[PDB]
């Protein structure tokens, strides 16, 4: 039948999770942002649409730092972005607290990955 | 409730016309055993604050971690983290004072005595003390443990009241502190000859000096002292 796209963790007959796909739409409707890996680092950049002359220039920063060595930028629902970075920050602090060394990027990525994957389970 | 194991002795400090000075030896004692000698007990936070800690060393290391986190956190979503919204010495102290009092109120204290020295953004000198009981206070000079008994009297001969601050130079002030460190090495059985000293000047900024040593000590007169009363040789 139908209705497989009304609840978040439901597999449709073809094995898809429509709610996740609809989330993607929210992302494609968002501002463009990128990242470029260089020979000894990474660069992040993003587009900030100027809705009007009223927006104070340079003020509404979008790129966010996690710990002191990680940069994060995202496209889609901004509040969801901040939410994910807050988690990332806790995840990073917890890692450093136990292991002393600041969190490796691969390790940090799976932390964000597992958390986001978790929001497709219920 | 606990009991200190590895400990650091005195932390002495004072303020002069353009800033504040703070020093502490590099020893980590284990009871009567002078166990560790490369211990840094002066914690710089940013470039306007230095936190000197005495008492339990494991708790000091814990406070160190708390301080690093403050810096990291303050930088989060803060485009002015290195300017108008950088950590002020007074913020750092209020934070520690809050933690110290909360911990004593849960009957599980951080067994330390702390002095926060620094210069506020408006140039004002900042010197305040907080200990394991959550008790706090300010004075032109501040010292913990043994230094409270022997350093304060000396440093107060330089700055005996507020009005003496503007009349005191970095040279005079640093001299007092260095002399006090030597006195403490003479009478404090848990002190070390090696120490660190830091200056926070509203003009020259933060100057952190490591590996200093007590010099110019008088011991020669010891040869003249024999016996404990009637003995002649």
């Amino acid at each position: 039948g139908t209705g497989y796209d009304l609840s978040n963790s439901v597999f449709s007959p073809d094995g898809r999770n429509f709610q996740v796909e609809y989330a993607v739409k929210a992302v494609e409707n968002g501002t463009t942002s990128i990242g470029i890996k260089c020979n000894d680092g990474v660069v992040f950049a993003v587009e900030k649409l100027i809705t009007s002359k009223l927006l104070v220039p340079q003020k509404n920063v979008k790129i966010q730092v996690v710990d002191r060595h990680i940069g994060c930028v995202y496209s889609g629902l901004i509040p969801d972005g901040r939410h994910l970075v807050n988690r990332g920050r806790e995840e990073a602090a917890s890692f450093k607290k136990l292991y002393k060394t600041p969190i490796p990027i691969p390790a940090f990525a799976d932390r964000l990955g597992q958390y986001v994957q978790a929001h497709t389970l219920y | 409730t606990q009991q200190p194991i590895v400990t650091g002795t005195s932390v002495i400090s004072m303020k002069y016309d353009n800033g504040v000075i703070i020093a502490a030896d590099n020893l980590g004692s284990y009871g009567s055993l002078l166990r560790f000698n490369g211990v840094e007990r002066l914690i710089p936070v940013g470039d306007n604050t230095v936190v000197g800690i005495s008492g339990d060393i494991s708790d000091m290391q814990h406070i160190e971690r708390l301080l690093k986190d403050l810096v990291t956190e303050n930088a989060y979503d803060n485009p002015l983290a290195d300017a108008e919204e950088a950590l002020e010495p007074s913020y750092i102290f209020e934070y520690l004072a809050t933690v110290m009092y909360q911990r004593r109120s849960k009957m599980n204290p951080l067994w330390n005595a702390i002095i926060v020295a620094g210069v506020q953004s408006n140039g004002d000198q900042f010197l305040r003390y907080v200990n394991l009981l959550g008790v706090t206070y300010s004075s032109p000079t501040l010292a913990t443990g043994f230094g409270a008994h022997m350093a304060n009297p000396l440093l107060r001969k330089v700055v005996d009241r507020e009005s003496d601050i503007p009349k005191t130079t970095v040279q005079v002030a640093e001299e007092a502190i260095v002399n006090a460190m030597r006195v403490l090495y003479y009478r404090d059985a848990r002190s070390s000859r090696n120490f660190s000293l830091a200056i926070i000047d509203k003009n020259t900024g933060l100057t952190f000096k490591k590996n200093l040593q007590v010099e110019n000590m008088k011991w020669d007169f010891a040869k003249d002292i024999k016996g404990y009363g009637t003995q002649k040789i």
